[PDB]
């Protein structure tokens, strides 16, 4: 997940060694040669700014391209269980290809300005 | 000025990814993490 | 009034509350988001505790 | 899980968007039509009021019936491991039959009054 | 301090224990508390 | 995970009962009677104080010294990631020789002076 009411997305900034950073993230790993790999987060944003955002995950073994299209459907899923008005959805995708024992990781962390 | 900040909610939000191989599970996990350049922190999981 | 319990390490939760719900969705994590909506905890990041 | 000493036992009071709260909890999901999955948490209380509470979680494939009675033995197993005194034993539990897809969950949620 | 401070942790304490029990998480429990960390709550880093 | 640069290796602190400590681990449980589990966690430790230790956790159907073994090879590549030099390797391990169901656990807890 959940983004904080009035909070803003922001470049990773230069997080301190150590912190204790909330993280909502989604992760695949697969020792599985050739097998291809993703993970996706997505943050819906909405209209009543007084309201929080919904932070979603997913992670499988499909292209970035799915991934991305699968995690941002189930933000928007989660705003109408919610019954709220979506401004937007931002997100992001990885995936990898398997060499020999592979990991995709993508993740919402949440910090301070 | 806020102070005492830190000890509030969090108020940014950051989406990062990455990918990489690695010995064992755990050392790929890791890879990923500093690939994303989120790797040198303690993630918390949340929910 | 808010707190991050990860900072304020020396401010320890001094009330414990019960609660339960289902739901069905349409991905995992969809159907979980509903079950704690209908807990009445779906819009609270929470912290697993083990 | 653990409830602090002295914590007190309070319905779900309003929490802020976004807030970090800290849980225990048990979830169960299932894709299997017609499956009744459950879950339930159970908190052991102590008599003695300087020693801390124990908070169990359970989940599985049973009734909503089967799944508290389990916790709760699990909340008195977890006090006869420390040799505390048992005062009671809170709980709750929910039951759910799938239809397509459905979760179940049950939680702990430690907050401040 | 009169203005408590923000920061990191500081401390890293090595523990481990074992344990038998009738269930997953009573042995689970079980094995925190042979390693002395079973009366607080654990917010597992990743 | 990560030992935050300047924190301390000490003994485990008197906790408060209840207290949310951020805790690296790993675990096993297995109900396979007569069968061996261990549980390890190393930390390694940078020349450059400026920089952070990292922990790994590793756990396994194998002895203490399999355990132990392995997770203090994981932090040595994890340094050899980062291209960091390593000053030294922290390490515990635990096994455990399943009765009936039995669960073995190390962990690196993080604290405050
Ligand atoms: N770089 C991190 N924060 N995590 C990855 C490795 C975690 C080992 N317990
Ligand atoms: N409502 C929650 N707090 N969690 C469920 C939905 C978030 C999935 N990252
Ligand atoms: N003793 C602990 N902190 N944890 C194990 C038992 C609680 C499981 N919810």
């Amino acid at each position: 997940x959940i983004m904080p009411p009035e909070a803003e997305i922001v470049p990773l900034p230069k997080l301190p060694m150590g912190a204790l950073v909330p993280t909502a993230y989604g992760y695949i790993i697969s020792d599985v040669p050739g097998e291809t790999i993703s993970a996706a987060i997505s943050v819906a944003i909405p209209k009543d700014k007084s309201l929080c955002g919904l932070i979603m995950q997913y992670e499988g073994k499909c292209s970035k391209k799915e991934a991305e299209k699968t995690v941002r459907e189930m933000a928007k899923i989660g705003f109408e269980m919610r019954g709220w008005e979506l401004d937007r959805i931002e997100s992001i995708a990885v995936e990898h290809t398997v060499e020999k024992l592979g990991c995709a990781f993508a993740a919402a962390a949440l910090w301070y300005k | 000025n806020p102070l005492h900040a830190y000890f509030k909610l969090p108020n940014t939000v950051s989406l990062v990814a990455g990918s990489s191989e690695g010995e064992t599970p755990l050392n790929a996990f890791d890879g990923a993490l500093l690939n994303a350049g989120i790797g040198n922190v303690n993630l918390i999981r949340i929910s």
